[PDB]
């Protein structure tokens, strides 16, 4: 548990490697900065500069150690670590607007890039030509694709959009993997199929996430509502309308409990009751911290008496934009990392958070 | 005042 | 009936006031304002709030230089108004004290340099339309009116509507090629090096060498030295040598009066006789950003205009403004331009193969009887015609569209 | 003040229900990043324009979006002198619209002033302090205009005394 | 400048220049200068029939008919002597200076030539001053059309002189500020122990304007001065005439300076609001020290 | 933002730095040395004027001259030398690119600041300057907008009372009595013991003795009777040539002159009574706020136990219900400079410069309009 | 004057030099008939400077100061005093009285005291009062040729009166009623 | 100084 502010400008997106010893962040510009954990302090080890616009999606494949970065220059790059430097391989996305998000597949054989061209790009490799190619899922989509998360069976793909709908497409690529096994979502799974499409018509969808077992899909809306669709119950939707500001990211720490965050800057916890089909506000995870005041010197007193004649009680001073699971997977998580629009990186802990608050029960 | 006394 | 339109040419070092229809400006005052300034602390927008009626305790023009207890401020720098409070007060005394015009019965014709930012025009429109409530305004470029001031001194039958106007005032020097009466705006050149830079250079020269000049007059002297003993040299190092070997003839004496004890001081005017004007043909002497002589700038101006209007433009280069009243200025300008043009023509002939010898381009620099106020008289022409009242921005146009009515001028497209 | 307290509380609560802005690149043009409420290019990134009014002629129109918020204020103007002073004051506010980073050089038609807070203003500057600035403007503008009116009255009296003294 | 002045600067400048050129012995040059003044007055200094030795200064006024009445030229004649000649075609009054018969002390005739409009006005106005001095009640009362939509109703009685300005401004902003500048005009009599009785009215015209053609309406304001025999005696009537003459122009002038006054307070309050906004910009942790120009410091 | 040089340059020691720091970058005694013997060893390099620390180190063969005396510049050539050494040798910065915030004591002749402006604009060509009053900067450094600053430099002492920012210019009390007079008095009284320092090179030794050993006695007569009845106050100082001297009674007799100038043959009141008079000249409604905000500064108020003496002396002159606080921070010597860096780093201060252009058109008479 | 002389560079601090400064004030100072105009004149010429010789041979020259010292009498704001000038003081003292007598006082203003021996103080006082008082009334400043001893002359005339011998405080009266008798015997 | 004191 700690908080580290890498910079004062927002962090667009971050990604960790397998052993959670290095982090790749976006300093709110074209570069990708790879920092390494050295004892208790962070030290920048790599700078990846190939993009023309600011990066909007980074993802780090654990087993193969390949980074994928998509930015607003309509391009994607796959960085591989040659000796001591990261060399990029360009992927031809064939989109005509800025990309928005990128996600490796669980088996690291393909990756999905959601863009603002109203398409999803499933990119894979062609070792016959050393050619990173891509196919397009573009039928029921009518706006930007904001968030992606893959099913544990390497085929299905949850996608939230600015068209108010959360969908579950089938990203089956019949040239890199075998025909998948039937899931409670459907038995017919050709590429580009539509397995599920939410009924919401209000608020954009900032974040979607599959369960640890791939039987539940949860998402957050700008409508302040957090929803969860269960597949073992005829794809039934359980919604919870919050009374705070909207959420931007979420994750599955267990098969029953979610950890969301957003424009409130503090993580909240929700729970799912399968015996009733309804979400419950588990409550705020962070304990409101008391920020110490400092006495003013004479140089600073006059400097802010001439020029201008903390308010927030959490670690982050701006909205939280991305939540990842550090260690423990999604079946039983113990650490989750949050990055927001204040350049900070909060490594949380589930055990310490459950210890600090005894009114907090994780289903 | 105006005439007589001040005010 | 109609009353004559007011013409107010506001320049950096001098403002010319008059009523359109006359032959010369009714007033030529310095563009300065004397206001009461004391030792205060705080911003400039905060110490300018005067209680009561104390914001009308100011003077302008000749009456603002005499006042020894007031602080004299110059609102216009490089032709661009940097202070709008002082400019509004200056305008209100220009209208209500000197011109004695009721600003609701007279169309106004103000002036501007080429590169005046559009926000300056919008502020001028806001001032003249909402504060003074003029029925119509017209902000014409300064040098384009200076062309129609050379017709009073040239023989009949050779008063052309095509020429390159060179206006060198107190704060800015701009070159405007007019052809057949249409301002070729995309070729206008604009250099912020002008008379006042010469006056700063001359005072810095005098202060490094001479002794006995009272500090409070160190500028007032460098103007009397510049506008009296200054000429143009055909060569610089040769002139330095001519001053070094025969100083007894080329070095003059200037005798001024210290206006506190009325004693007389005497200084020696030496190199600053020819180094002053030389910042026209060597602008790096005063501003290290520019490095291009004025002959080369004029040649670029004329060589960018359409082809079949290049030969008449070379024939009617009209000087204007005070800073061009230096002895043999036009002569050196024409000499350099003739050199450039003849060299280019010989190169074109050589490249052609040597079969035709084209007509040598006639280059002429026109000094006339009206240079010191050549702009204003031009305005006094334009603001005396009927068609003038068809190109002004009527009060209705402002009341409808707003100050953005005055946002366009012939230097930029769309 | 204390007569604008519920009106200002409602305006402030509606301001921090919007101003939850996010970065967003355009959809109708290749690589531009423009405020989506100013261009009105996509109708899916535009929230409902909500009006909060204290009476018929004092109101705030809030137009939200995914990376921008446009807050137009129609101020109280009781008589013609207050109208003239409010016009001139809003104009002198627009003149410096790069020192006010959240200001707009021209008000929305029908409204007296307009602020345009994009997402960069909420990433690089404090959000709650922007809300506080808007609410403080709405609190103090009436008072400042009334003091302008009193200044005009004092100027008129001084001018009258300066004339009638010479007789 | 608080109080407007009565002497025109262009006339004085031009005539002084001509008289300096003539007194030094230089040959006279041509002159043709046309200009204007307040209240729609039009001046023209020229030469009669290209005669470069004579300078004729003509003036066209708005009280055209009131000056042609019998006895309205006593002051003009008295002050201008032989300089007063027949009006130039299209103008109303005309002086004629011969550059070869100029008397000594050329400052006095130029000081009296710059006040041509003031003298034309005071000539048509001292009629009632005399009608009151001579102890006659019910003397002639008239309406001087000193402008084109505004009037000045003058009346002379046994013991007073009543002057009623019927005034109206052209612009809407000027009208709105003029309502205030005229409402607050009775608060001036607290600045002096001797000031003429001033009455303001815009609900209804006074009872003096019910037999006469002075401009009336629902957009016009009426300002009544009651000049008593301590403001119209033979020693303090010059100042009274100057003030009654330049009153409307002075009010217009100060209405138009009120805006340039208010602009400073508005700039101050704009800066005060910018200082409240500044609380939103997060203070930097380290700034790079620059130079007066703005370039890098180039040193520690 | 712009970097503006802050050059205190009071009498005694010149302290120059950049605006925005917490301590002056270069502090050196404002002296100018001149060789007073023939040069015989040619080829080693020689100079005809040493400035600052170099003149101090070589003081054995120089005639140290102070260009400033009692807060007034008396030799402008040496002042220009000092400024040149400050600009091009200590700070090593081009002066024609940075504004300059100089300081001047109150109630000095106007010709002083006039010639200062003329020198700074016509010799070094600074683009802008500003001449501030020392005590106002001292109050800036203390981080408060109300109080009476009591600045006792090396050549001049002065008090300035300020309330809510509105300084009262009719109660500013100046007193030409400071470290140099005390140094001369110590030179005088050191003879009675048996030591004679008479040359301007040994005045530096006497100044070091003063600022290392001298201190202020809380009760003068008690301390006199004590040090005159027992050898428990004597201290020994080693001259730069091995000799050791022992001073007893003199230790507190040197600074005591500050509290009763009758020792120096002067008529003016002590510094405590001067401060009390300055306070009493202000209106009755602010005195209580001044008593609790007395501020000391200058290197002459660095004597051990002077805050307690000033408190004990003012408390005897003020009503028994007023609380007397002597706010003496341990960084008092640099306070006048520290307030300067605070001032020149403000945003609105850019509107208070004297721009080179404004001077080029108005001569030196502009400082009286732009700077109070 | 001791304070403003430091502007020129002259420092008089001890009580012995206060007498020199007082001799300068009572030999060179004069009341200006128009303060702003005299200030503008003394700032654009050298015809207002006068040289005084200290009693050691040193010669000083004072210019603008000559009339800035007595001007404090008409503008105490220079001394940081809130009170009004002596002209407004006299006018207010007159206006405190009944109406019918305000005329006579206007024509019988009698200066007195040494401080009113400044050249040009009568004219300045007259101008100020006639600018304050109504225009009909007449203002006459009775500044006698001598007014340094006028109080003493009046005291002599009073003591030499024959009707005054019944108003002395007699020794027996003091021995009977103590000092406080001075509050009832004397007005 | 010029008069009084040295400086
Ligand atoms: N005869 C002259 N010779 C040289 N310089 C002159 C002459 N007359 C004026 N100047 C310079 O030109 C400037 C004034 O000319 P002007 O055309 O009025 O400029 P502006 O119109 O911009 O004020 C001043 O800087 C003055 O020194
Ligand atoms: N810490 C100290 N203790 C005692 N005396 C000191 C101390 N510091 C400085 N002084 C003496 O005070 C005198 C004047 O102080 P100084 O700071 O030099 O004035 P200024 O600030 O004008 O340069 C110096 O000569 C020095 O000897
Ligand atoms: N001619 C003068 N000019 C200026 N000041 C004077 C003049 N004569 C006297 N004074 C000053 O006025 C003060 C009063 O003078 P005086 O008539 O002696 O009354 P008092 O006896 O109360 O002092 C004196 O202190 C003196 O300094
Ligand atoms: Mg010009
Ligand atoms: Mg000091």
């Amino acid at each position: 548990m700690a908080y580290h502010s890498f910079l004062v400008e927002p962090i667009s997106c971050h990604a960790w490697n397998k052993d959670r010893t290095q982090i790749a962040i976006c300093p709110n510009n074209h570069e990708v900065h790879i920092y390494e954990k050295s004892g208790a302090k962070w030290t920048k080890v790599h700078e990846l500069k190939e993009h023309n616009g600011q990066v909007t999606g980074i993802d780090w494949a654990p087993e193969s150690n390949r980074i994928v970065t998509c930015g607003t220059d309509r391009n994607a790059y796959v960085w591989t670590l040659k000796g001591r430097t990261w060399k990029p391989t360009l992927v031809i996305l064939r989109i005509n607007r800025a990309a928005r998000c990128v996600r490796w597949a669980p088996n690291e054989n393909k990756f999905a890039v959601g863009s603002g061209s109203r398409v999803i790009s499933i990119c894979y490799f062609e070792q016959e030509n050393d050619w990173w190619v891509c196919k397009h899922i573009k039928k029921p989509i009518r706006s930007t694709v904001l968030s992606l998360d893959w099913h544990p069976n390497n085929v299905l793909l949850a996608a939230g959009s600015c068209d108010f709908k959360c969908r579950i497409f089938s990203a089956y690529i019949k040239e890199v993997e075998e025909r998948p096994a039937p899931t409670p979502w459907g038995s017919k799974m050709p590429f580009g199929e539509l397995m599920f499409e939410s009924s919401s018509s209000c608020g954009w969808v900032h974040g979607v996430c599959f369960s640890a077992s791939g039987s539940r899909v949860a998402w957050v809306s700008h409508d302040s509502t957090v929803c969860l669709a269960d597949a073992d119950k005829k794809m039934a939707v359980a919604t919870l309308a919050s009374e705070t500001l909207p959420l931007l990211a979420l994750t599955f720490i267990t098969d029953n409990s979610l950890v969301a965050a957003g424009h409130d800057c503090f993580p909240v916890l929700f729970t799912y009751d399968a015996a009733a089909g309804m979400l419950s506000f588990g409550g705020r995870l962070d304990v409101p911290k008391q920020s110490s005041q400092r006495g003013l010197t004479a140089r600073e007193r006059f400097q802010n008496l001439d020029k201008k004649a903390a308010g927030l009680d959490s670690l982050h001073k701006n909205s939280v934009s991305q939540i990842s699971v550090l260690s423990g997977g999604k079946a039983k998580c113990s650490q989750f990392c949050t990055t927001g629009m204040d350049g900070g990186m909060s490594i949380w802990d589930v055990k310490s958070l459950e210890s600090a608050l005894k009114d907090l029960k994780i289903k | 005042w105006x005439a007589x006394c001040p005010a | 009936g109609r009353l004559p339109a007011c013409v107010v040419d506001c320049g950096t070092g001098y403002t010319k006031l008059g009523y359109a229809g006359n032959t010369e400006p009714q007033f030529i005052i310095p563009s300065c304002i004397a206001i009461k300034e004391s030792a205060k602390v705080g911003d400039q927008a905060q110490r300018r709030v005067m209680k009561g009626v104390d914001d009308l305790d100011f003077f302008i023009g000749d009456e603002a230089i005499e006042k020894p207890t007031y602080a004299t401020k110059w609102p216009i720098r490089h032709g661009i108004v940097e202070d709008w409070d002082l400019m509004e007060r200056f305008m209100e005394q220009v209208i209500f004290k000197y011109l004695r015009a009721e600003p609701e019965d007279h169309y106004f014709l103000l002036t501007e340099p080429p590169l005046n930012t559009p926000e300056n025009r919008e502020y001028t429109a806001e001032i003249m339309f909402e504060s003074f409530n003029v029925p119509g305004l017209y902000i014409a470029v300064q040098a384009v009116l200076a062309l129609a001031a050379s017709w009073t001194s040239r023989q009949v039958g050779e008063r052309t509507l095509t020429g390159t106007v060179i206006d060198s005032g107190d704060g800015v020097t701009h070159v405007i090629p007019v052809a057949e009466g249409y301002v070729i705006g995309s070729c206008i050149k604009h250099i912020p090096i002008a008379g006042r830079d010469i006056t700063y250079f001359i005072q810095q020269l005098l202060r490094d060498r001479e002794v006995g000049i009272p500090p409070e007059q160190s500028l007032e002297t460098a103007k009397a030295v510049k506008e009296r003993y200054s000429y143009v040299c055909p060569d610089l190092v040769k002139e330095f040598n001519k001053y070094d070997t025969d100083g007894s003839k080329w070095i003059k004496q200037y005798t001024g009066i210290n206006a506190i004890s009325k004693k007389e001081f005497s200084i020696d005017v030496g190199y600053e006789r020819f180094l002053g004007p030389e910042i026209f043909f060597h602008p790096e002497f005063a501003n290290p950003d520019f490095t291009q002589p004025i002959s080369e700038v004029v040649d670029e101006v004329i060589q960018n205009c359409p082809i079949d209007v290049r030969r008449p433009l070379y024939k009617n280069i009209v000087l204007s403004g005070g800073s061009t009243m230096f002895r043999d200025f036009g002569r050196r300008l024409q000499r350099d331009l003739k050199r450039t043009v003849d060299a280019r023509l010989k190169l074109s002939e050589e490249l052609s193969g040597g079969r035709l010898k084209p007509k040598p381009i006639d280059v002429q620099v026109i000094t006339h009887h009206m240079q010191r106020y050549a702009v204003w008289f031009g305005g006094s022409m334009l603001a005396s015609t009927p068609e003038f009242y068809q190109v002004c921005h009527t009060k209705k146009d402002y009341e409808e569209i707003g100050p953005s009515i005055c946002r366009h001028n012939p230097v930029f497209g769309v | 003040t204390a007569t604008l307290r519920p009106y200002l509380s409602a305006v402030r609560a509606t301001l921090q229900a919007a101003l939850c802005l996010e970065n967003f690149s355009s959809q109708v043009v290749e690589r531009h990043n423009k405020p989506e409420v100013e261009v009105r290019s996509s109708k899916e990134l535009l929230l409902q324009p909500v009006t909060i009014s204290r009476n018929e002629k004092e109101k705030v129109l809030i137009e939200g979006s995914i990376n921008s918020v446009r807050v137009s204020i129609a101020v109280k103007q009781a008589d013609e002198i207050e109208k003239i002073l409010c016009h001139k004051f809003m104009r002198f506010m627009m003149m410096r619209a790069e020192n006010f980073f959240i200001l707009r050089r021209k008000p929305v038609e029908g409204y007296d002033i307009s602020f345009l807070i994009t997402n960069f203003h909420t990433e690089q500057m404090y959000k709650h302090k922007l809300v506080d600035f808007v609410i403080h403007f709405m609190e103090e503008i009436d008072k400042e205009i009334s003091e302008m009116k009193l200044s005009v009255n004092a100027r008129a009296r001084i001018v009258a005394e300066e004339f009638l003294k010479n007789f | 400048m608080i109080l407007l002045e009565v002497n025109n600067r262009i006339i004085e400048e031009t005539l002084a220049l001509k008289f300096e050129n003539a007194a030094a012995g230089n040959k006279p040059e041509a002159v043709e200068v046309t200009f204007a003044d307040f209240d729609g007055v039009l001046y023209h200094i020229s030469n009669p029939n290209g005669d470069k030795t004579k300078v004729m200064v003509s003036i066209s006024l708005k009280f055209y008919k009131e000056l042609q009445a019998h006895g309205a030229d006593e002051l003009l004649k008295r002050v201008y002597g032989s300089f007063l000649v027949n009006p130039e075609s299209g103008y109303n009054v005309s002086l004629l200076y011969d550059l070869e018969n100029l008397p000594a002390s050329k400052d006095s005739i130029v000081h009296q030539a710059g006040m041509l409009k003031r003298n034309c006005f005071a000539s048509v106005f001292e009629k009632y001053f005399q009608f009151q001095e001579e102890g006659k009640e019910g003397e002639n009362r008239a309406v001087i059309h000193y402008r084109d939509d505004e009037t000045m109703y003058v009346e002379s009685k046994k013991d007073r002189v009543t002057v009623v300005f019927s005034t109206v401004f052209k612009d809407d902003d000027d009208v709105v500020i003029g309502k205030v500048f005229m409402q607050e005009f009775k608060e001036g009599r607290r600045a002096s122990h001797t000031a003429p009785q001033v009455l303001f009215s815009h609900r209804e015209p006074p009872l003096e304007l019910k037999d006469t053609d002075a401009a009336v309406g629902d957009n016009i304001g009426y300002i009544t001065f009651v000049l008593f025999p301590r403001h119209t005696n033979a020693s303090a009537r010059d100042n009274t005439i100057n003030l009654i003459h330049t009153f409307r122009d002075y009010l217009h002038y100060h209405i138009k300076c009120s805006k340039a006054y208010i602009h400073t307070r508005m700039r101050a309050k704009t800066s005060d609001f910018l200082k409240v906004l500044n609380r939103a910009r997060p203070d930097a942790e380290k700034k790079e020290m620059k130079t007066i120009t703005g370039k890098t410091f180039s040193s520690r | 933002d712009i970097a503006a040089l802050v050059v205190d340059n009071g009498s005694g020691m010149c302290k120059a730095g950049f605006a925005g720091d917490d301590a002056p970058r270069a502090v050196f005694p404002s002296i100018v040395g001149r060789p007073r013997h023939q040069g015989v060893m040619v080829g080693m390099g020689q100079k005809d004027s040493y400035v600052g620390d170099e003149a101090q180190s070589k003081r054995g063969i120089l005639t140290l001259k102070y260009p400033i005396e009692h807060g007034i510049v008396t030799n402008w050539d040496d002042m220009e030398k000092i400024w040149h050494h400050t600009f091009y040798n200590e700070l090593r910065v081009a002066p024609e690119e940075h504004p300059v915030l100089l300081t001047e004591a109150p109630l000095n002749p106007k010709a002083n600041r006039e010639k200062m402006t003329q020198i700074m604009f016509e010799t070094f060509n600074t683009p802008a300057m500003y001449v501030a009053i020392q005590a106002v900067l001292s109050l800036y450094a203390s981080g408060r907008t109300t109080g009476i600053v009591m600045d006792s430099g090396d050549g001049v002492t002065h008090t300035v009372p300020i309330y809510e920012g509105y300084a009262l210019p009719h109660a500013i009390l100046r007193l030409d009595l400071a470290g140099r007079d005390l140094t001369d008095y110590l030179m005088k009284i050191l003879t009675e013991r048996g030591y004679s320092f008479t040359t301007t090179a040994e005045r530096e030794i006497v100044r070091d003795i003063k600022e290392k050993l001298c201190y202020v006695a809380l009760d003068f007569e008690q301390e006199m009777a004590t040090a005159a009845s027992s050898s428990s106050l004597e201290k020994s100082y080693e001259l730069p040539d091995g000799q050791v001297i022992t001073i007893g009674n003199e230790r507190f007799r040197c600074p005591e002159a500050l509290f009763q100038p009758s020792f120096l043959g002067m008529e003016s009141c002590g510094i405590h009574e001067t401060t009390f008079n300055s306070i009493m000249k202000c209106d009755v409604d602010i005195r209580k706020d001044l008593y609790a905000n007395t501020v000391l500064s200058g290197g002459t108020t660095m004597y051990p136990g002077i805050a307690d003496r000033m408190q004990k002396e003012i408390t005897a002159l003020a009503p028994s219900t007023m609380k007397i606080k002597i706010i003496a921070p341990p960084e008092r010597k640099y306070s006048v400079w520290i307030g300067g860096s605070i001032l020149a780093s403000l945003s609105t201060f850019q509107q208070m410069w004297i721009s080179k252009q404004e001077y080029d058109e108005s001569g030196p008479s502009i400082v009286h309009r732009k700077c109070f």
